[PDB]
């Protein structure tokens, strides 16, 4: 209407963990 | 003990972390760097 939606729009970045792939003998 | 270097030389590591941030393509970052100066060029 007057204003738009309302948000704490963030530009944000994930990060993967550690894979841990099953070992390779 | 000696189970510790009995396994970690034996086994190996195909999946890191470090090369998953890094893309499986070739990327470069000179178009990158040069969108970069160019944004420095309207600072």
């Amino acid at each position: 209407e007057r204003s738009g939606v309302v948000c704490r729009v963030k530009y944000c970045n994930s990060l993967p963990d550690i894979p841990f792939d099953p070992k390779f003998i | 003990v000696d189970v510790t270097r009995d396994i970690v030389s034996r086994e190996r590591v195909w999946r890191t972390r470090t090369t998953i941030l890094q893309s499986t393509g070739k990327n470069f970052s000179k178009n990158i760097f040069a969108i970069l100066q160019s944004v420095k060029a309207r600072e």
